[PDB]
RNA sequence: AGCCAGGAUGUUGGCUUAGAAGCAGCCAUCAUUUAAAGAAAGCGUAAUAGCUCACUGGUCGAGUCGGCCUGCGCGGAAGA
């Protein structure tokens, strides 16, 4: 479960998610899984989703995962008033714009490569669709 | 109108031959030793098919017919069991020559137009169990 | 090969770009070679099925504008983000 | 299925054995097995008989290429037309006995010499 | 009776319709793949 | 789309199994007669048999298939 092996600081501010995507296009694989939605993936998440698509292709061809999450959240505890600090970490996040591409999939059949994806998207909070990759 | 594989000058155990054609009204060691008189010239650990005619009178008339495409390239590259990999893991060999005498057996067997087709359908069952021709 | 009509562009800048856009039309370029630049509208529909094809990208094409062709290749594409849509177009003088 | 190259090409081998041929006989295929036509095939190939079942909007197309026009009636039910290219005859004498070897079917209309014959008179044949 | 908010084709004997305003999906073959919306 | 017809030989392909025969499981998946017929898409057997399908010929007679992009609606939808 993906997470920054180290990081020059232990905390991040809320920050806000706004603007369209980075790396619209599917750079490596023949296929690829595009959000179309606006929104944060907690690790737990990418990897659920990865292992769906790996179940999915038998093993075979080959998967990218273009996001990572490096972000950290924090959590207060329940029953805990406001203040005395900012809250310890819960876990990490990749913050998601519209029209980043997930992950990226080739050597592989499209029938199956669309399926793979529908099987990989239950898993995750946000839109999103299937694309090409394309010559220019 | 059934059929079975029965092995040369052999008939009667209970699980391959008895019931199976006998839940059908024959009487079950005319089959079993007309045939063994028949296939008695087949020689012995070939299955050698058998057409079995039932009529509503119950007395039966069956066409033996040669050996299967399979037994006599089991017995032609020498072997014993095929390949349980075929075309993978290969089992043994035949020459033109034993798949046109086994493809001469099943001329009386095929529907082939020319031993070529006959020599072809047991080019077919050669590949399928996973021996070499050569 | 493919031919594709045009207009001269009378406007510029974000607006007219999204106008334009919402049209279901779409602003693209002409440079390259001795001239000066020559800014053109094109239907969205008609080069979004054309370039439907590869061959779009390698070869030379034409450029009916005013009644006068030019001839074209393929230069860079941006696309709408998550959209089967096309923002823009660079045509580099064949 | 059939692209209409498939069509071409299929009317153009009908229209090619059906110049080639010396008589051919049209006939009813329905309600037979497989095993007793591959019997009929090798009884065929053995006659010099060229066996077949063809479309019948088809046939139309590849005997407008003559003298076999007079049949086009007689391509109304499912055809199935014997050409012998080898002999005349063969195929007239070969399906009467095999249509009252299985009573299925018919065997409709023939065609010889340019002439279409009626069904109890292909005993000329 | 599977009652539930996302209803499919479980075969190809599975076939689709719209009664009363609820989406149903009726099999002749297979009683335990008839359900309605809900 | 419907309705008539056929869905073949080698062969029960080999492996394995008390049995696997298109249909436990493993591997190949060729060739023949072909209008077409997967070494078979499901029910079926102790294993068969038995039942449709893929595929093709017939009858029919002019439009039909399913994606893409959007507009408005349906379900998802329970509380004092
Ligand atoms: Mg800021
Ligand atoms: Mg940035
Ligand atoms: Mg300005
Ligand atoms: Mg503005
Ligand atoms: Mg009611
Ligand atoms: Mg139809
Ligand atoms: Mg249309
Ligand atoms: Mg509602
Ligand atoms: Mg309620
Ligand atoms: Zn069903």
């Amino acid at each position: 479960m993906l997470q920054p092996k180290r990081t020059k600081f232990r905390k991040m501010h809320k920050g806000r998610n706004r603007g369209l995507a980075q790396g619209t296009d599917v750079s490596f694989g023949s296929f690829g899984l595009k959000a179309v939605g606006r929104g944060r993936l907690t690790a737990r998440q990418i990897e659920a989703a990865r292992r769906a698509m790996t179940r999915a292709v038998k093993r075979q061809g080959k998967i990218w995962i273009r996001v990572f999450p490096d972000k950290p959240i924090t959590e207060k505890p329940l029953a805990v008033r406001m203040g005395k600090g900012k809250g310890n970490v819960e876990y990490w996040v990749a913050l998601i714009q519209p029209g980043k591409v997930l992950y990226e999939m080739d050597g592989v059949p499209e029938e199956l490569a669309r399926e793979a994806f529908k099987l990989a998207a239950a898993k995750l909070p946000i839109k999103t669709t299937f694309v090409t990759k394309t010559v220019m | 109108y059934v059929k079975l594989q029965v092995a040369a000058g052999m008939a009667n155990p209970s699980p391959p031959v008895g019931p199976a054609l006998g839940q059908q009204g024959v009487n079950i060691m005319e089959f079993c030793k007309a045939f063994n008189a028949k296939t008695d010239s087949i020689e012995k650990g070939l299955p050698i098919p058998v057409v079995i005619t039932v009529y509503a009178d119950r007395s039966f008339t069956f066409v033996t017919k040669t050996p299967p495409a399979a037994v006599l390239l089991k017995k032609a590259a020498g072997i014993k069991s095929g390949s349980g990999k075929p075309n993978k893991d290969k089992v043994g060999k035949i020459s033109r020559a034993q798949l046109q005498e086994i493809a001469q057996t099943k001329a009386a067997d095929m529907t082939g137009a020319d031993i070529e087709a006959m020599t072809r359908s047991i080019e077919g069952t050669a590949r399928s169990m996973g021996l070499v021709v050569e | 090969m493919f031919t594709i009509n045009a207009e001269v562009r009378k406007e510029q800048g974000k607006g007219a770009s999204r106008r334009l856009r919402a049209a279901n039309k779409f602003p693209a370029i002409i440079y390259g070679g001795k001239e000066a630049p020559l800014a053109i509208e094109l239907d969205h529909d008609k080069v979004m099925n054309m370039q439907a094809k590869a061959e779009f990208y390698s070869e030379v094409l034409t450029i009916v504008v005013d009644g006068k062709e030019i001839k074209v290749k393929a230069q860079d594409v941006q696309r709408h983000p998550y959209k089967p849509k096309l923002q823009h177009i660079d045509f580099v003088r064949a | 299925a059939l692209n209409l190259q498939d069509k071409q090409a299929i009317v153009a081998e009908v229209s090619e054995v059906a110049k080639g041929a010396l008589s051919a006989v049209v006939a009813d295929s329905r309600g037979v097995t497989v095993d007793k036509m591959t019997e009929l095939r090798k009884a065929g190939r053995e006659a010099g008989v060229y066996m077949r079942v063809v479309r019948n909007t088809l046939l139309r197309r590849a005997v407008e290429g003559t003298p076999f026009e007079c049949l086009k009636d007689a391509f109304v039910g499912p055809t199935l037309i014997a050409y012998v290219t080898e002999h005349p005859g063969a195929a007239a004498r070969l399906f009467k006995e095999f249509a009252k070897a299985n009573a299925k079917f018919e065997v409709k209309a023939a065609a010889f010499e340019g002439e279409l014959i009626p069904a109890s008179q292909i005993d000329r044949l | 009776m599977k009652v539930r908010a996302s209803v499919k084709k479980l075969c190809r004997n599975c076939k689709i319709v719209k009664r009363d305003g609820v989406i149903r999906v009726i099999c002749s073959a297979e009683p335990k793949h008839k359900q309605r919306q809900g």
